[PDB]
């Protein structure tokens, strides 16, 4: 099948979700550094 | 012989508003170097400042776009905000507050001051308002600090801007010696200490400041 | 085989540090090297350095 961009990914703390939203992207005007998470997007398996 | 003239604060001559000049006499030969040189170091390097730090706006999120209403930038505003110049009685840190509506520039005296926070260039402008149904409301934050800190290396809601900090009074500080006219002596010196502040200081005070500060850090030495 | 894409746009702020390189308009190119506090640079006996 194919793959989403869901807000919800495994194994991975609360701490680097909190800058993206319910959908799955991070909201306008955030300020991210080096090694973060701009959108959420799955291994399907 | 064997005993040096300690010298004394003479006179202060507030030539401007900022600019000032000191004078410090007697001194010993050779002398007039050491401190004039000690002195300026000192002062140009550290001095309590008060600089801006924070900025909250009420209608943006990012410093990269624009306000209508407004004629300039964000970017424009925080730095010419940067350039402020205010002194603090006795809170390390207090948050200030602008509001304006209708057409206009807007300096600095559009600040809702307390009897604490003393602006110092009241004209100081920031932007043009184009509109008269055109209102900005701000809150500044200010700390007490010292030296430079650029805004990467410190440490929270989308709202907040942060700028950079220039705690630093003075701008330029010069000096001279030349021959006193003691009652008998020759190569007896007398030093003149010309500085140009932002305006935000008491001269004597920082003379004080800057001879304190280095005795202290001096002291060291003795009596290892 | 593309469903959807999503862009985004990061801003940033290059300030300086020593290594960059600048130069006059006479082909006299330059590597920034050091960045002394103003104490110690040369200044005239009008004070300005």
């Amino acid at each position: 099948g194919p793959e989403e961009i869901t807000a919800d990914i495994p194994n991975v703390g609360e701490a680097a979700l909190s800058k993206l939203d319910e959908s799955g992207i991070v909201y306008i005007g955030a300020e991210v550094t080096g090694g973060d998470i701009l959108v959420g997007k799955v291994t399907p398996k | 012989v064997t005993e040096f003239l300690k010298p004394r604060l003479v006179d202060i001559e507030q030539v401007s508003s900022t600019h000032a000049k000191v004078t410090l006499e007697p001194l010993e030969r050779g002398f007039g170097h050491t401190l004039g040189n000690a002195l300026r170091r000192i002062l140009l390097s550290s001095m309590p400042g008060c600089a801006v730090t924070e900025v909250e706006i009420d209608g943006v999120l990012h410093e990269y776009s624009t306000k209508e209403g407004v004629q300039e930038d964000i970017l424009e505003i925080l730095l010419n905000l940067k350039g402020l110049a205010v002194r603090v009685q006795g809170k390390d840190e207090v948050i200030l507050t602008l509001n304006k509506s209708g057409i206009g520039p807007v300096t600095a005296a559009d600040i809702t001051h307390d009897g604490d926070v003393e602006i110092v260039k009241p004209q100081h402008v920031i932007c043009h308002l184009t509109d008269e149904n055109a209102s900005i409301s701000m809150r500044i934050k200010v700390q007490r600090g010292r030296g430079y800190v650029p805004a990467s290396t410190r440490i929270r809601p989308i709202g907040r801007l942060l700028v950079d900090a220039c705690y630093s009074p003075v701008e330029r500080i010069a000096y001279n010696v030349e021959a006193a006219r003691v009652e008998q002596r020759t190569d007896l010196d007398k030093l003149v200490i010309e500085m140009e502040t932002n305006g935000t200081i008491d001269p004597e005070e920082a003379i004080r400041r800057a001879a304190t500060i280095l005795a202290e850090q001096l002291e060291a030495f003795v009596d290892l | 085989g593309v469903l959807k894409i999503v862009k985004v746009y990061l801003a940033v702020k290059r300030r300086i540090q020593p290594g960059d390189k600048m130069a006059g308009r006479h082909g006299n190119k330059g590597v920034i090297s050091k960045i002394n506090p103003i104490e110690d640079m040369p200044y005239d006996e009008n004070g300005t350095p």
